[PDB]
Order: structure tokens, then sequence, then C-alpha cells
């Protein structure tokens, strides 16, 4: 005999799409980028609750972390055929729970429409 | 955290110092040039495999008339970034001057030289012209605060030198499970107001790939 | 013939397994 | 709170209030820190604050508050010093000198407050710049003497001398006048003998390393300017190359001194100096081998471990070796006793070249270029370096970079081409065996196969054709074999791409072997159907790449083929491009356009052109007929996409065919301009109905894309057009009618800047033939665009840039259009040019100044006529003063050269008496007076009001110099730079302007 010398483990990935997220600044009336990276829909294996988790490329810092609530409604944006905008009542990307008016843009209109389908799929799962 | 390092960020006015820092703080891209007056300090945390590392970023003024305390800002700095603009020959010509004033106060610190705005097609300061870093032992990166080309590299390099581990990597910060907040009608009035205004303000840069 | 035999092999280059 | 009390100067300054405000800044945070920041700023920028600095140096215990006090002193010394009474000057000198001596004698303070000592020393050097040696001849003797007493004062005197050398020789060019620089340089030069004795003495006899390091830091700076004799005719080379290379505290700095010694100005015909230059190199390499690491050490591993200052040291070593060897390697190549030294030093560079560090690699790569170039051309030199070059082949190949990193790749290719020529057999062998280690799987990875492919492709055209044939065949066979072996779509895609990459890099081989070329191209067509990421782009990029180089083999009829292969491509074009995205299709069509331009029979080229354009011409015709019968169809976004893509396919083919595109342009031209109008209507309609926000909507952007691609197609054709008569008679009038009025009559946010761009090209190519057309262009875009861009520097950036390009080309090619403007609009033209000067944006600034310069030249060329006389009466002094304003305001430094040239031209016009009328209104000055005399008075008056701190003597001297020197541009520029220094201070010497 010779002797020898992130908090996502519990979740299933339903949808994985590449996107850019914006937050609306009400005060100075304009849109501001919050991050660009993989947007992910994560179903918890314990609670069967689906969330959006989005991380920025390279630094991997969280720019979105909230439940896909059944109350939310994806509305279009006047300047885009590949974006949805919606009110979120509690996001914890920055740490402290806070409300936002988000927008989320994609590579194509087909990606955006698929996102909307998956977003509504996930909403139905969260009704239980 | 309490593992914290002071970083001075210097270079000519309009090179993109403040834009670069804001990108790292909030993720936004500021299109407007609003000149920094003297200095703004911004705490900036990265999550690494050797625990979190905080930079106290002293974003200084590049315009002569808004210089403020000038080299006063460099005292007890433990690292720095010198910034220029590859679309502007004069911002690279002034790099030796920013370095001179920086090292006279900070004799032995890691320093990164950054050529910003490499997204712009008509590049004026060519790659082969950029050699000032060699005899002064500065790390050099082409960067773009707009496209995020190499935007993490200056902070990753300084992190490695300050902690004294060349295998240090940025890693994914812990994603806590988000809350289950029920909305009340007392805050739905302002959410509905903000939402109607948000939909009718066009998102910026719609020709971009994302 | 060496160029011709290479050309023939080139013709059957693919990305698919089966 | 109570922090703002220190802004009250009616009271005595509370030092404890200062130190807490200073502490709140350097150790506090948030709202607290930000508030202290604005108070220290307002305290410092108070012009009285320097008087309260001697107080702080004595009474305060915070080094930061003292630092800030010296910064306030520094500002007074550089800017207001000569305005003080003589006693305040001496008083300040004394308590700066006294503070330095007292800080050096206190060992506690000398160790722990290094920032505050170095700042005091810098503040001393600023006094010397004002006061030495003319009012302080004993500074250098008194400095040398005081260095005997205390070893700490000796060390600090070396820091003072270092900084003095830096300020006089390294940073004086921008910051002081030419005359003051020369005075200070001569002064340092006069007393350097005495400075060098002290320096050499300390290096010989000293044992304190902190003293030795500081002395070597000063030596590094002296080496920039001192004569070579101080290095060669003393013992100092031995000391540097042996004694100081052994100890690690001194090593770092000594190595940098020897790097600069290697660059000293040296006589090249003295044998004793050649031996001394050999010796210090021999000694330096010897210390490295015995005290740091041997030749065999793995420097890649050491550098990556990053212990202490190893990375900086290895950087400095590379800089030393490359610098010395570039200049001196010839000295080591003849003597056989120096052969081991030569190859050892190069073997260290080989090991340094393996370090994973991009910028270091560039530095070593510049040296390898210099060497292998010399081995390619210089006789009997390559045999010496055969073992060095063989190792270098492997280093370059293993670190080869993609063609996308353009500068690095170009440098690597050049070096590798030279090394391939030097020994083709060795290069071939290394590449074949590297390929074998991908096949056996011991070095296999996506990155590793990619890098090898980029290297194998880089040496195309260096081998003989026969050797190349054998080599390519072997590489392709092996790579084809590699693909068959590998399992999975990811792996096979990576190898197929590399196969395709190498093939595209070897066009000579493709040209000689038609059967193979055909098979490759047919394979690329199969790959245009693959959905796997990146494959379709690869296939399209490779296709156009091959075509650019082998086009002639697509256009002729090859033996054993029924027709030229271009015909065969055009037949299956629908089936071939069916699965491509739109811009992939456009590249495909562009590639076909390259081929078709090779056919020199007009009838056949034109036939191929219409055959190629069959699909987009059929889709076009069914949309013209549809959408002209009912404009309703253009709101259908799907129809808008189809139309844009037709125009884009036309742009892409026009881009490769140029003048040959004309017949195809003719098929669509009139209907396309009608479409431009129908689309224009849609856009104005949606803006009225929905608001300015409509310009952001997908439907309006889609329509604007149609307009822009149409403008882009026309610009592209016209830019490359050979038959200008057809351009004028057929294309131009319909274009101006279609676009100009629509531009003028749209709201600002709906005006396409592409209109201006397109017109710039039209005026460039045929402006000389359409004078009434240029007039119509000005009228339609000039005033309405100027008003978009004359409220700030930020808004409408594209329009702003294209606007000044348009005026530039009009001013060159059709200046008569500016003559026909009514005086009110000509005044706006002048306003618009001066407005361009004030931009920071380089594209606008450079054209502003160039237009001004060309306008002045255009008026000179008119001679002695009423328009030239009236232009000078109205606008000469406007141009002189607006040019002066941007020269002197410190926010347009990027435009100095052009400003100086414009200013020189304006001044020269008066000096040569080329302005015939007087520049003054009658009876403002005496009646006989020359423009010369009145130019001097206007300028003297202008500068006295603009810079009231200048004396009349200063202003008059500057102007005599400037006007006398208006023939020699480089001297003129010097005089301007002297003025820019003197306006930053009070009491500048007027004699300074006699320098030249
Ligand atoms: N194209 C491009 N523009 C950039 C980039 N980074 C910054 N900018 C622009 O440059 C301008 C100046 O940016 P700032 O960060 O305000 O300049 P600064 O260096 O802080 O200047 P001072 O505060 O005066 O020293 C802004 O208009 C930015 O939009 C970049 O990476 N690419
Ligand atoms: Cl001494
Ligand atoms: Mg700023
Ligand atoms: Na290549």
């Amino acid at each position: 005999h010779f002797e020898p010398v992130t908090m996502e483990e519990d979740e299933e990935v339903l949808y994985k799409v590449r996107a850019k997220l914006f937050r609306f600044d009400a005060d100075a009336k304009e849109w501001k980028e919050r991050g660009t990276g993989d947007c992910k829909f994560l179903k918890n294996k314990k609670t069967n609750k689906v969330r959006i988790l989005m991380r920025r490329d390279k630094t991997l810092k969280i720019c979105a972390n909230h439940i896909i609530a059944p109350e939310y409604t994806l509305k279009p944006n006047v300047g885009s055929d590949r974006s949805w905008v919606y009110a979120c009542t509690a996001d914890i990307a920055e740490g402290e729970a806070e409300a936002f008016t988000f927008a989320i843009r994609f590579g194509s209109k087909e990606n955006a429409d698929k996102f909307k389908e998956e977003f509504e799929k996930a909403q139905e799962i969260n009704k239980k | 955290p309490q593992v914290q390092f002071k970083l001075v960020l210097v270079g000519d006015g309009g090179t993109g110092k403040t834009t670069f820092v804001k990108r790292h703080l909030t993720g936004e891209f500021e299109k407007k040039y609003v000149a920094t007056l003297g200095v703004e300090v911004h705490p900036l945390v990265f999550h690494t495999n050797r625990g979190p590392i905080k930079f106290n970023v002293w974003d200084t003024a590049g315009q002569e008339k808004f210089g403020g305390l000038r080299d006063g800002y460099y005292i007890q700095a433990q690292c720095a970034i010198i910034m220029f603009d590859v679309t502007s020959r004069v911002t690279y010509k002034n790099v030796p001057n920013w370095h001179r004033d920086l090292v006279r106060v900070c004799e032995n610190i890691p320093i990164v030289l950054c050529g910003n705005k490499v997204d712009i097609k008509d590049r004026k300061v060519k790659a082969k012209s950029i050699v000032f870093h060699r005899k002064k032992n500065l790390q050099y990166y082409d960067i773009s605060a707009k496209s995020n080309y190499n935007f993490e590299k200056p902070f990753l390099w300084l992190a490695r030198k300050l902690i004294g581990d060349p295998n240090l990597e940025f890693v994914a910060m812990p994603a806590l499970a988000p809350p289950e907040v029920v909305m009340d009608p007392a805050l739905a009035a302002q959410a509905e107001h903000d939402l109607e205004v948000a939909q009718t303000t066009a998102l910026p840069d719609e020709d971009d790939d994302l | 013939s060496t160029v011709d035999e290479m050309t023939k092999k080139f013709g059957t280059l693919t990305i698919h397994d089966d | 709170g109570s922090m703002e009390g220190i802004l009250d100067f009616s009271n005595d300054l509370d030092i404890a209030l200062l130190d807490q405000v200073v502490s709140t800044f350097y150790q506090g945070s948030g709202v607290q820190q930000k508030q202290a920041q604005e108070i220290l700023t307002k305290f410092q920028d108070n012009p009285d604050a320097w008087q309260k600095a001697d107080q702080i140096l004595q009474f305060s215990t915070n080094p930061q508050s003292k630092f800030i006090a010296l910064s306030i002193l520094d500002k007074l010394i550089t800017r207001k010093w000569k305005l003080l009474p003589n006693d305040h000057r001496i008083g300040i000198r004394n308590f700066v000198v006294g503070m330095i001596i007292s800080m050096c004698q206190d060992d506690e303070v000398f160790k722990t407050q290094k920032n505050l000592i170095n700042k005091s020393d810098l503040t001393l050097v600023q006094i010397l710049k004002q006061e030495w040696p003319q009012n302080w001849p004993e500074f250098i003797p008194e400095l040398i003497g005081s260095s005997s007493s205390s070893v700490n004062v000796c060390e600090n005197n070396m820091i003072v001398l270092k900084l003095l050398s830096e300020e006089v020789f390294d940073f004086s060019a921008e910051q002081m006048t030419q005359a003051k620089a020369l005075h200070l340089k001569n002064s340092m030069s006069k007393e350097f003998e005495q400075i060098f004795k002290l320096c050499f003495q300390v290096l010989e006899q000293g044992s304190s390393s902190s003293l030795i390091v500081a002395t070597l830091e000063s030596l590094l700076r002296y080496l920039h300017w001192i004569p070579y004799r101080y290095i060669y005719e003393t013992n100092i080379l031995e000391l540097l190359s042996t004694k100081f290379m052994t100890s690690p505290d001194t090593r770092a700095i000594t190595l940098k001194c020897l790097t600069e010694v290697s660059n000293l100005k040296i006589p090249q015909d003295n044998d004793l100096i050649k031996r001394q230059t050999v010796l210090f190199f021999q000694n330096t390499l010897q210390q490295i081998a015995t005290s740091v690491m041997p030749v065999t050490a793995d420097l890649k591993a050491t550098y990556a471990n990053a212990n202490g200052n190893d990375q900086s040291f290895l950087q400095d070593l590379a800089m030393f070796l490359t610098t010395y060897l570039a200049r001196n390697r010839a000295l080591l190549e003849s003597d056989e006793s120096l052969r081991e030294l030569l190859l050892n030093a190069h073997q260290y560079l080989i090991q340094l070249s393996k370090i994973e560090e991009r910028e270091l690699f560039k530095t070593t790569l510049d040296y390898w270029h210099n060497l292998v170039a010399d081995l390619f051309y210089e006789p009997l030199k390559k045999h010496i370096y055969e073992e060095i070059c063989s190792q270098l082949r492997l280093v370059i190949i293993e670190n080869m970079v993609r063609p996308e990193e353009i500068q690095l790749y170009k440098s690597e290719r050049e070096v590798l081409v030279y090394l391939t020529h030097l020994n083709v057999i060795d290069t071939e062998e290394i590449m074949i065996s590297k390929l074998a280690r991908q096949i056996d799987g011991s070095e296999w990875s996506w990155h590793n196969i990619n890098t090898l492919s980029w290297a194998i492709g880089s040496i195309s055209g260096t081998m003989s054709e026969d050797t190349e044939k054998r080599f390519v065949v072997t590489v392709i066979k092996d790579l084809l074999g590699l693909c068959e072996q590998k399992r999975g779509k990811d792996n096979k895609a990576v190898v197929a791409s590399d196969i395709m990459y190498v093939v595209g890099q070897y066009p000579r081989f493709l040209k000689a072997h038609w059967n193979f070329l055909r098979t490759v191209i047919l394979k690329l067509f199969e790959f245009m159907h693959e959905t796997h990421e990146g494959v379709q782009d690869m296939a399209c990029d490779t296709f156009i790449k091959i075509v650019q180089k082998c086009k002639y083999h697509f256009v002729i009829q090859q033996p054993r083929e029924s027709e030229p292969f271009i015909q065969t491509i055009i037949r299956d074009i629908q089936k071939t491009t069916a699965d491509l995205q739109p811009q992939q299709v456009h590249t495909f069509y562009k590639a076909c356009g390259i081929i078709i331009s090779e056919e020199r029979s007009v009838a056949e080229r034109n036939r191929l052109l219409s055959d190629l354009m069959q699909l987009p011409n059929m889709a076009w015709d069914t949309i013209v007929e549809q959408s002209t019968a009912n404009p309703t169809l253009l709101l259908d976004s799907e129809t808008v996409k189809i139309i844009a893509n037709i125009i884009k396919t036309n742009v892409a083919v026009c881009t490769s065919m140029g003048a040959d595109f004309y017949p195809q342009l003719g098929h669509i031209y009139y209907n396309m301009l009608q479409l431009y109008r129908a689309v224009s209507s849609m856009i104005s309609a949606q803006v009225a109905a929905e608001g300015l926000i409509a310009t952001k909507t997908p439907k309006v952007r889609g329509l604007r894309t149609i307009k822009k691609e149409i403008l882009k197609l026309v610009e592209t054709y016209i830019s490359k057009a050979r038959n200008l008569d057809d351009v004028v008679k057929v294309l131009v009038e319909p274009l101006l009618n279609a676009v100009l009025e629509d531009y003028m009559n749209n709201v600002p946010d709906a005006r396409d800047a592409e209109v201006l761009n397109c017109m710039t090209t039209v005026v460039e190519k045929v402006g000389h033939m359409i004078p009434q057309g240029v007039i119509l262009i000005l009228q339609s875009v000039f005033e309405c665009t100027l008003d978009m861009i004359n409220k700030d520097f930020t808004e409408y950036p594209e329009h702003r840039v294209e606007f000044y390009k348009l005026l530039k080309v009009i001013n060159e090619k059709s200046f008569a259009a500016f003559l026909e403007l009514p005086p009110a609009a000509f005044k706006l033209f002048v306003d618009a040019i001066c407005w361009a000067f004030k931009h920071n944006n380089r594209d606008v600034e450079v054209n502003g100044l160039q237009i001004a310069l060309d306008l002045v030249k255009n008026i000179e060329r008119m001679g002695n006529v009423p328009f030239a006389n009236e232009f000078h009466k109205n606008y000469f002094f406007i141009f002189v003063s607006e040019t002066f304003f941007v020269l002197t305001d410190s926010d347009h430094k990027s435009g100095f050269s052009k400003q100086a040239l414009l200013l020189m031209k304006l001044i020269s016009l008066v000096y040569d008496n080329k302005i015939s009328v007087p520049l003054y209104q009658e009876a403002e000055v005496p009646q006989g007076t020359s423009n010369q005399v009145y130019l001097s008075q206007y300028l003297a008056n202008m500068l006295s009001n603009a810079f009231p701190h200048l004396t009349s003597e200063q202003i008059a001297s500057f102007l005599s110099a400037l006007t006398k020197q208006c023939k020699d541009l480089v001297v003129f520029k010097g005089t301007l730079r002297d003025f820019l220094v003197q306006i930053k201070e009070v009491g500048g010497d007027p004699t300074d302007y006699l320098f030249a």
C-alpha cells in the first residue's frame, strides 16, 4: 500500500435564453441597462416555484432575481418587436427587496415570443 | 467586506472613466458626458474564489479646471487605472503625465493602463503605438465600456496582484431564493402610472444585437 | 493521383455522426 | 455642520478643524466624505490660502493636511510667484528648505512620512525652476556639502536631484518656454561634474541600500541626457554590471540603468568602447546566471507564480536583452570567444518568449522580427542562430493567434514567414508532428487545433509550389482523417472549419488544381445548409475569401466542364442559399459580383448580371406592381423586410461590381425613386398621426431602412462610376427631386443624415459638372441642418458630422455655390465654420479648420475683386480672433497644428500685402496706415482684454516674433507654445520670444 498525495444546486432549468435587461428610472424619464447575459427560468425541486435568475456576462453578478408571479403581465414596448416590459414588486439582485418596472430585449422576435410562452407556462406552475 | 483596497482612476477628461465605473456599479451605459468635479468615491465589490474583494474607487476629474485636489487624491492608494481614449491621440500623449503624478505619490503599486472606446471603427491610437506601459511595468488592456470588451480584466488583474494569488477568478455570487410579495392596492396606482410611461418611452440602441 | 485521392476524401467530409 | 467654518478666513484657521475635515475625507465615507471633499476643494482654491501654509507645516500633526498645504504652495509657485514681493519669495524658500532638513534629521519622520517628504522635495524643485541658478548660485555646492553630515539628507538630496532632472529634461517641453528650458538645461549641464562626483562616490563608498537605490534612481534619469564619457571614462559600468546586479534591492533599478546605457549616444569607430560595451553585457548575463536563474530555468512557470517583483524583473530583463541586442549583437557575432554569450542571451529570450503574458510577448516578438529579418538579408549570419530559430518556430506556432487580432497576427506571420524561408524543412517537420499530436490525442483540444491551423495558414506562399503541393495534400489528408475519427457534431464542426480555413489560405494551390477547387466550393454549398452554430457564416466567409483570390478560375471555361462555373453557381442559387439568413445571402451575391466583374466581354457580363439578379428582380417587380397600385401594402412589416433585402442585395452586388453595376441600376432606378417617395409619405404620415415617438417604432424604422439602403445603393454606384456623363444626365436630377425637398420639409427627427452623406459623394464625383445642382443642394440642406446642430455640441451627431463633410467638398469642388448665396446666408456659412472649431469631436473640428483654410485660399485666388475685398472687411478679423480663441482656451488642444496653420495663413496675407483694401473703417486710424500696423494694434488690444495679467511688453514681443516667423511653421508653433505657457502664469519674460 502507498498512500495518496452559488445557491442553484436545488433547481431545474426550464428555459435558457440570451437577453439584455433594463430598469426604468421614473425620476429622470429614461431606460437604463441593468445587465446582459443568460436569462434562466429555475424551478425549485422543493417548492416547485419558478423564478427568473439572470447573471451579467464575465463578472457573473445578478441583475435579476424574482418570482414569475401569476399577477404579472408582459406588455410590449413602443420601440421594439423583440421586448417585453412588466412591473415587478420584489427583486433581490441588489440585495434589499425592491420594486421595478423592467424591460427585457432579445436577439430576435422569435426568441421574445418563445420567452412569453415560457413565462406564461411558469406562471401557471406558480398558481399552486 | 473588510478586505478593501483604494483604487485611483485617472486620465484625460472624456476618456470614459466615470462611464466605466458606472457600468461596473449598476450595469448601465451613460451616453451623456457630465464632467466629474474633483472626485467621486464609489464602493465596488467582486465575488472571487478567495472570498469577496472590495475596491474603494476614487473616480477623479480629468478636466484641468475641475481637477480639485489633483494628486491629493492619490495618497495611500493601493492600486490604479490610467485611462485614455483610442479615438483621441492627445489622451494617449498625456498618459506619461498622469503616470508621473501618480507614481510620485504612490511609488510601488499595481497599475493598469486602459485604452477605452475600441468599439469605435475609426481608431486613431493604433495598437503598435501603445508601448508606454512596457518600461513602467503597467498591465495594458484594450477596453470598451460600451461593448464591454475586456471590461472585467483591469479589476481581475489588480485583484490577483493585491491578494497575491494569480489563480484568483471571479465566480457566481450567491443567488438567494426571492420573496413571495403580495401587492396591495395602495402602491398599484404609482406602478400603473410608471408602467404606461415606461411602455411609451422607446428602449435605447434598438439596432444593437441585444 | 495523390491530389485526386485527397479530393475524393474531401467530397465525403461531414459534420454528422451517422 | 461645523466643518464649513474653515472657509471663513476673517478668523485664524483652526488646525484641529482642518485635520478632522482632512480625516473625514481620507478615512470617512458617504455623505460625510463628499461634504469634506467640497470644503477642501473650496479651501485649496481660495487665492489667500497659501499664507496659511507655514502655519500648517509647523502646527498640524496630520501628514495629509501638510500635503494639501504644499499643493496650495505649489499652485502659487508655478502661477503667481513673480508677483510676490522679494521677501515673501525668500521667506517661502527658507521654511520649505527648513521643513525638509528637520524631517530628514528625525528618523521616525524620515521612515514613516515618505509621501510628505517627496512632496516637499517636489515643491522645492518648483522654487528652483523659478529661482535657480540666477538667484541661488550656491544650491549645488550647499547640497553636496550637506550630504556629508547626514546619510538621510544625502538620500533625500538624491530624490531632489532626480526630480530636478525629470522636470528640466523629461517634462519641460510642454510646461515651460523654449528659452526657460534651455536656461535650466545649460544650468544643470554646467554643474553636472560636481553632481556626478557625489553620485559616483556614494555608489562606490556607500553601504546603505536605501541610499544606493535612490542614487541609482537618479542615475536612471541622468542617463536620458548626460554625455557618454561619464559612463565609459569612469569605473561606473563595472559597478552596475557586477556589484549592483547581485543584490535584489539594487538589481531592479540597475537593470533599467543598463537598458538606458545601451541606448547612449556612442562613437561607433573606437575599439576600446566596443570592448567596454561587450564587457558590461558579459558581466550582467553572468550575474543573472549565478545570482537569479540559469539559462535552462522555466521562466513561464516563474512568471505565472508571481512571487515578489519577479514579473517586473523578467519584464525588465526582456527589455534589457532586446534593447542591447538590437543595437549591439554585431559586436558578439565575429569573435568566437563571445559565441556562448550571444547564444545564452538569445536562449534567455527564448524562455522569456514562452511566458503567458500578451504585452511581454509583443516586446520579444518585436526583437525576433528585427533578428530574423536581419538573418534573411544579412550574409553569413543565419548559421549562427540555427538552434535559436528552430526553437522560435515552435514558440510562434504554439502561441499563434487568430487573424482577427490583426496587429499581433501580422507580426507573428511576418516572423514565421522569415523563419520558414530560413529553413523550410524544419518548419514543415514541426507543423506535421504538431498535427500528429492532435491525431494521437496527447495535445488535442479545440484551441490547440485552431491555433495550429492559423499557423499553417500563415506561411502560405513561402514554400516552392511543389513543396507546397506535397505539404497541403498531407495537411488536408490528416485533417480529413482527424474529422472522421472524432465523434459528435461539436468536434467535427471545429475540424471542418479548420480544414476550410487552411484551404482558403492556399489560393495558389486552388488555382493549379481545378478539380479540387470545385469540390471545396460544392462542399461549402452543403455547409450553407447546416444549422449548427457558426457553420453557415464559416461557409459564406470562406466562399467569398476563395473568390476574391481565385475569381478568374470561376469566370473562364475550364477543360472537361461544359461552361464557366459562375453560370453553374447562378443556376442553383435559390437552392444553394435557401437556408441562409439575409446578410449571408447578401455576402453570397457580393461574391458572385466579384466573379462577374472579371468577365470583360460586355454582353456576357451584362447577361451574367441579369441572371444573378433574377430572384430579386422578380420579387421587386411583383412589389412595385402591388404597392404602387395600393400604398396600403407598405404598412405590412413583412413587405418592408422583403423590400429592404432586395435593395441590400443590390448594394452588395454594386459594392463588388462598381461601374459594371450600371445596367442593373437602370432596371430599378425610376421605380426605386418612386418607392423612396411613397415610403417618405408613409413616414411623415405616421409622425403626424402618432407623434415624434413614431420614429422609434418598428414600422417607421423599417421604412427608414428602405430610404437609407436606397441612398446607400446610389452613393456606392456613383462613388465608383466611370461614366460621369450618364451620372449627370440620367441619375442626378431624379435623385435631387426625390430626396432634397423631403429632407428639407421633414421635422428634424425624421431627416436621414444619409441624405447629406449621399450628396457629399455626388458633389465629390460630379460637382464640377452640376453648378445649379450644388446650389439646389445647399438651399435644401444648409440652413435647416445648421439649425439642428447650433444649439449644443451633442444633438444630432451623425448629421453634424455629415454636414461638415458636405460643406468641405462643396468648398473644394464648387466654390461658386457659396458666391451665389445671399449675404445673410453667407454670414451663416462663416458662423457655421467657426462653430466647427469649437467642437471637441475630432471629425467636426478637423473639417471646420480645413474648410476655413480652403475658404481663405479660395478668396486669395479671386484676386482684387469686390467680393474678396468685402469678405476681408467682414470676416478676416472674425477668423483671426475665433482661431485665437480656440488656440488659447485649453479645451481644443487636439487641433493645435491645424489652428496654427490657419492662423499662420491669415497673418501671412497681411505680411505679403495680399489684402488690397484697408481692414479698418475710415478715420478709425490715420489714413496712410498699412494693414500690418493695424493688425498689430487689433491683436495687442484683443490679447490685453483676453489676458489682462500679461504686460504690454509681453504682448508686443509675442506679436513681433509671431509675425516675423509667419513663413516658418515649426517656429511659429514654438512661439504659440511659449505664449500658451506664459498665459498660465504672471510675470513671464518677454525676451523669451527672441529664442528663434
Ligand atoms: N463609444 C464609446 N463611448 C464611450 C465609452 N465609454 C465612455 N464613452 C462616452 O464618453 C463620454 C465621456 O465619459 P465619462 O466617463 O463621462 O468621461 P470621464 O473620463 O469621466 O471624464 P471626466 O469626469 O471629465 O474626467 C460619454 O459621453 C460616454 O458616453 C466607450 O467605451 N465607447
Ligand atoms: Cl557624502
Ligand atoms: Mg468622470
Ligand atoms: Na493564417
